[PDB]
């Protein structure tokens, strides 16, 4: 009822999967991850990229096919009691997002920096380079598609439409690339928040403000 | 005026201005005076400053209180820009000729490229007399003598003046009628067009071709009078002939140069050694325009600025003879208010702690020995 | 009020020169710094009066207040003088100074530091623009005049400053002397400016309809 | 009665005190002016900048201050008479103003341009700039926003609203600034046009105009 | 921090943008270099280091390897027209339409 | 190249013009870090009274 | 100097001398650091074969 914690799915399923990642670099980092051309290499840090690409087609094709069929066709006659835990559940994959990006573009992109720092580049394809562009972008896309996707098929307001900012927010990753914007967000807030506001106006939001609150 | 406010180490470490001699101190109108000596690009110009690959012999004053009549680098007049190679000594001569009544601090300076103006030491020249009587005649190949100070002048007033009158009877044609808010509001509810005809649009062409007509018809007029013109004359002057100077005699080397924080006094710990033949002793320190001197062994008579020359500013732990072969180290102390006066002090604000100068080594017979020093210069405040 | 039709025309009249002084200072003031801060200058020296790069940028830099100013006064009141009264700020914007400051403050002659010729193309513009209501023609033609004309404009004024001297053995022309003596511290040229001033025209003529803008806000 | 020599005032303020300016400099550029590091450049150029910035900010105060108190209330109701001396009032504000410019953006302007030419800078305050920054450029853009104020307060059509060219005109000089757009008052014209054409619009104004003229 | 108080506060107070983008924008330059100064200055105490004068964090630099307010001023009259054209940028992110 | 030992053992010793010896591995340290909170914690306190 | 004034097809002729960059070189002329050795003719109606 409501809104669950299989929020807290969507929180330690990143925490734990990358804190994986940090320690396995962190032993691999030195080990292997030095010298490109030795066959140490080719088996912990190459076989990983490799599993990765095609871990990642094969979960988006099934996380966003999972989605688009069960997309609700008779969204036309549903209660506000849902399109409330539905935006809820939205919001989760938002947040997800959002997590999944911290750990992106903050995270395994500023580590990357100072990798970059310490040794001079064997490859385009270092060990930060195997986790940073080719584990950690796809995953913070597939999460955001997803959640679009989520919105699109779940919630009226979002679907007949493809809003403008929100599908900026989620396809502009696909215009960012290095060496040698995001901010739409708030578009799809200031829309997600109007998405709860059908029913949800009543209020407090109105009515319990010019009393207590 | 325009050094002092300069980064202490530029001012060190860029050219260093030795030899210099002005032929006078107090100069009627009209006259001529002349400026001499050489100077060194240091090899160790810093980085920041554009090699001097195109730089310009100047000369510091305000203004054309006097006028460039001559100058020269090597043998060659420089009227241009010259390329001037980091490393070698060259020999200028700036030939003034003095145009306004007054006391003027005449400097001579480099202008180079990439930023700054380089600006050589100051000293004072007056100019007595009225500006009246200033001329600045000069013969064309073409057979006449003219007055600079005013040639062209009358030509150039009558052009701007009739083009300027131009301008006002145009405006002033459609100013007989009221400008703004009728001709506003005619625009506005309903259409203009009312606002303007020919006798308007006759009066426009009328301006137009006679316009183009006068530049045309005036400037045939101006190639008729004035058949023989050159294009200004510019470019980058290579091949300056640079000093040939003797290999120095004596090698100084800098162990250890500290300043006092704050103070007036700059200490170096040289090992000085004399190859060569004649028994040695050190005369002065050049560092920033600043001329520091043990008047114990030299005497300047050129009349050197009083405020940059520090007649006894110079003190050698030990400044007797140093016999040929002999090399010994010594403690120096470059000292006199113009340290502070001339701001060498703020090197303390200077991103690179690092001086440069000249020593002048002169033996028994006065005849003498230039060595350059270059080191880290390091304060000490406790 | 107002009390006649009579004392209606004595106001707008009033209103015109009190308007026209507003107008005419501002453009003085903001097409000045103009000038000034797109060029540490040519136009302060005779020796930089040169054939490649004074011919080239002078005019190109300079349509743009004209362009402006032309947008709205022909627009909005069928006033033609746009042009010409923006050269004409400059012009006496710039005497004043070259006059009171160039030579008054320090003393360098005006046949040296005197400025550049501006009248003819702002005319060429003012009347292309009148005669054929078309700004997309005068962006054209008339962008085009005021670039080509510029350089013969300032020709008789210019040319006694180009007969050779042999100055201590080399060859200088007036104009570098000048420059040489007072210590300070190629008609392709002409078309390329024109074919500039065009897009520059064309751009300017859409600023100046921003400008003209009559928006209120909140 | 209608439009006095209160004008002959704003051309003559500023003309006067220019003027002694234009004189003071003239006596002390040389002398004083010339080296920075000299005790009489801390006394008659240094303390010049000192007063003039206190002065500056307090007259900006009293002005501005003055003219938003005195705005006028009572504005929904006062006569076409008077709606138009106030017009004219104004008008007289942007003669200042314009004239004001010319001195900051024309004259000190190209004036240290000259100075410049002549020699080489031992401050970031130099006599030229002293007088062409921190007096000049303060004044005209005092005399600006007491303009823009005065509209605002004291005329309709003005009131209620914040004309846009007429900001950017008063405010634009704020985005004016050296090494190493102001055209906004033809838009604050032709308002101030239709603001002279309320009642005024007779006419003249298209009625003499279909006859004498 | 120090800055973005500056900013966020002047917005608040006097809610004009245009205000904050002249003097919001103008502190947020200014305040910077002093507000980080109590955290530099241990790191440029002067060390004569072998002969030549360095900084304490000229020093740490060397050591640890890898692979003057008018720049205030500059930093402030330039944050204006960066903040002024950012926050009609914003105004774009904030845009909530649909499509098609 | 072999180092054997433990990081813990590490001095950087460097002593300057101003009389006091600094270890270069540590000074400072805690002052960066009391300005760096203090400052976070003074953003944290605005949007904190805000929320 | 030129080995021959009168070529037939596919034959060969050989030109050489001696060049001098002068001391003075114009401003505006890029240093010869990056110079090409060519030969100015309309097209190949010769063809280089080699150059030294
Ligand atoms: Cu300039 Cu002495
Ligand atoms: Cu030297
Ligand atoms: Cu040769
Ligand atoms: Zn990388
Ligand atoms: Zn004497
Ligand atoms: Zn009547
Ligand atoms: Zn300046």
């Amino acid at each position: 009822l409501l809104d669950k914690k299989w929020l807290t799915f969507a929180l330690a399923i990143y925490t734990v999967f990358y804190l994986w990642v940090r320690w396995y670099e962190g032993v691999y980092g030195w080990s292997a991850g030095l010298d490109s051309f030795a066959p140490e290499f080719e088996t912990y840090w190459m076989n990983f990229l490799y599993t990765e690409i095609v871990l990642e087609i094969v979960t988006a094709s099934i996380l966003w096919g999972y989605l688009w069929k069960t997309r609700d066709r008779n969204l036309a006659a549903l209660t506000p009691r849902e399109e409330l835990r539905r935006n809820f559940t939205h919001l989760v994959w938002l947040v997800a997002y959002a997590w999944a990006i911290y750990w992106g573009a903050s995270y395994f992109t500023e580590q990357d920096g100072t990798w970059h720092q310490t040794i001079v580049r064997d490859t385009d394809f270092t060990p930060s380079h195997i986790i940073e562009f080719y584990l950690s972008y796809p995953i913070y896309i597939i999460t955001g598609f997803a959640a679009f996707i989520y919105a699109k098929t779940r919630l009226p307001f979002f679907a007949k439409g493809i809003s403008l900012p929100y599908l900026v927010l989620v396809v502009g990753p696909f215009m960012i690339l290095p060496n040698v914007l995001a901010l739409a967000v708030m578009g799809t807030l200031t829309q997600t928040f109007y998405s709860f506001a059908q029913g949800g106006l009543g209020q407090s939001l109105c009515e319990a403000v010019d009393e207590g609150l | 005026h325009g050094e002092k406010s300069q980064a202490a180490f530029m001012r060190m470490r860029t050219i260093h201005w030795y030899d210099l001699s002005w032929s006078k101190e107090k100069v009627k109108i009209n006259e001529t005076v002349e400026i001499k000596g050489k100077f060194h690009v240091f090899e160790g110009w810093p980085e920041t400053v554009d090699e001097p690959d195109v730089a310009f012999l100047n000369v510091g004053m305000p203004g054309p209180v006097f006028i460039r009549k001559e100058s020269y680098i090597g043998g060659q007049l420089v009227p241009r820009s010259v390329r001037l190679e980091i490393g070698k000594t060259y020999d200028f001569r700036v030939v003034l000729k003095a145009r306004r009544p007054g006391d003027w601090h005449v400097h001579t300076m480099m202008n180079v490229q990439g930023g700054g103006p380089i600006i050589g030491p100051g000293k004072w020249i007056t100019v007595e007399g009225s500006m009246s009587e200033f001329r600045n005649p000069v013969t064309t190949l073409t057979g006449q003598t003219v007055d600079l100070e005013n040639y062209n002048e009358g030509n150039t007033y009558f052009w701007h003046a009739f083009w300027f009158a131009i301008g006002v009877a145009w405006i002033g044609y459609w100013s007989r009628r009221p400008i703004f808010i009728p001709r506003l509001l005619m625009v506005d509810a309903g259409r203009a067009d009312e606002l303007v005809s020919a006798t308007d649009r006759k009066v426009a062409m009328g301006f137009l071709a006679a316009t183009i007509l006068i530049v045309v018809m005036a400037m045939s007029s101006a190639n008729s009078k004035y058949p023989i013109t050159i294009p200004l004359q510019a470019g980058t002057m290579r091949g300056m002939k640079p000093l040939e100077l003797p290999a120095p005699t004596v090698s100084v080397k800098v162990e250890d140069a500290t300043y006092r924080v704050p103070g007036r006094a700059m200490r170096m710990k040289l090992t000085i050694t004399n190859h060569g033949n004649s028994p040695i002793r050190l005369g002065e320190f050049y560092t920033a325009s600043v001329r520091f001197l043990d008047s114990d062994v030299y005497k300047d008579t050129t009349g050197y600025p009083e405020d940059l020359l520090a007649e006894d500013g110079l003190s050698v732990s030990d400044n007797s003879p140093l016999a040929p072969g002999e090399t010994r180290t010594v403690d120096v102390t470059a000292s006199d208010a113009a340290w502070e006066v001339y701001r060498l002090s703020d090197i303390i604000y200077d991103p690179d702690s690092r001086f440069a100068g000249l020593l002048f080594f002169f033996d028994a017979t006065g005849n003498r020995q230039v060595v350059q020093i270059d080191a880290p210069l390091i304060p000490s405040f406790m | 009020a107002v009390r006649s039709h009579a004392e209606a025309v004595q106001v707008s009249r009033t209103i015109d020169w009190m308007a026209l002084f507003v107008v005419f200072f501002v453009i003085v003031g903001s097409y000045h710094i103009h000038a000034m801060l797109t060029m540490g200058d040519w136009d302060f020296w005779s020796d930089w009066k040169d054939r490649r790069l004074w011919v080239t940028v002078t005019p190109i830099v300079l349509v743009t207040f004209p362009a402006a100013v032309q947008s709205y006064l022909w627009e909005r009141y069928r006033l033609p003088w746009g042009a010409t009264v923006c050269v004409l700020g400059l012009l006496l914007g710039e005497w004043i100074n070259r006059y009171f400051n160039f030579w008054g403050w320090t003393y360098f002659p005006i046949n040296f530091v005197f400025p550049a010729s501006l009248v003819p193309g702002a005319i060429i513009l003012d009347t292309v623009l009148m005669l054929s209501g078309s700004y997309l023609f005068t962006a054209i033609v008339g962008a085009m005049g005021w670039g080509l004309i510029f350089y013969p404009g300032n020709w008789p004024i210019i040319a006694p400053l180009h007969v050779p001297v042999e100055y201590n053995g080399m060859l200088m022309s007036i104009a570098d002397i000048q420059g040489y003596n007072y210590v300070r511290t190629a008609p392709v040229s002409a078309f390329f400016s024109a074919f500039m001033s065009i897009l520059i025209y064309f751009m300017w003529h859409f600023i100046g309809r921003w400008f003209s803008n009559e928006r209120f806000l909140q």
